[PDB]
Order: structure tokens, then C-alpha cells, then sequence
């Protein structure tokens, strides 16, 4: 039970946005520009780390 | 106040129209609106001092 409630859990937590426009690379990638997307991926980034 | 949808939208007549003073966007990069998918589309228009 633990055990699945932890991969539960951590699989689930990819579908947050931490504050970010949206929670999907492909998304930021294919409507921005390079220069204004690291401002995004950083959140993101730290959060799943 | 102009609603747009049900249709094919192409940019390259924006460019076309006049050698515009501004063109600047907040959600989207100018350069990559020829690839994107919307929902409506609104459109505005009046005339402001420069």
C-alpha cells in the first residue's frame, strides 16, 4: 500500500503548473521563443526536482 | 467588437498591409502564429492619438 501511494503520488505531481503558464514542455515550447521560455522551465525544473 | 472563427486564418496579409509603427505580443511569439490552433479569435479596432 505504501508503496503504491508513493509512485501514486509522484507520478501524479507531473501535472502541476508551480505558477507557470502552463504544465506541458511541448506547449511553452511550440508557442514561444526560445529567449522567454527559461523563465518557465525554471519553475518547473525546481519543482519536480 | 469583431468574432472570428470557423475558418482558415492567415498572417502573411498583416505583414502585407502597411509597414506598422508597433507590433508587439504578450502570449505568443510574432514569428510562430502560423503554427498555432484557437478557439475564437477577437477582433478591435479604433483610432488613438500616436
Amino acid at each position: 500500500n505504501h508503496n503504491a501511494q508513493a509512485l501514486n503520488t509522484l507520478v501524479k505531481q507531473l501535472s502541476s503548473k508551480f505558477g507557470a503558464i502552463s504544465s506541458v514542455l511541448n506547449d511553452i515550447l511550440s508557442r514561444l521563443d526560445p529567449p522567454e521560455a527559461e523563465v518557465q522551465i525554471d519553475r518547473l525544473i525546481t519543482g519536480r526536482l | 467588437r469583431k468574432r472570428i472563427s470557423n475558418c482558415v486564418a492567415d498572417y502573411s496579409v498583416i505583414y502585407n498591409f502597411a509597414p506598422f509603427f508597433a507590433f508587439k505580443c504578450y502570449g505568443v511569439s510574432p514569428t510562430k502564429l502560423n503554427d498555432l490552433c484557437f478557439t475564437n479569435v477577437y477582433a478591435d479596432s479604433f483610432v488613438i492619438r500616436g
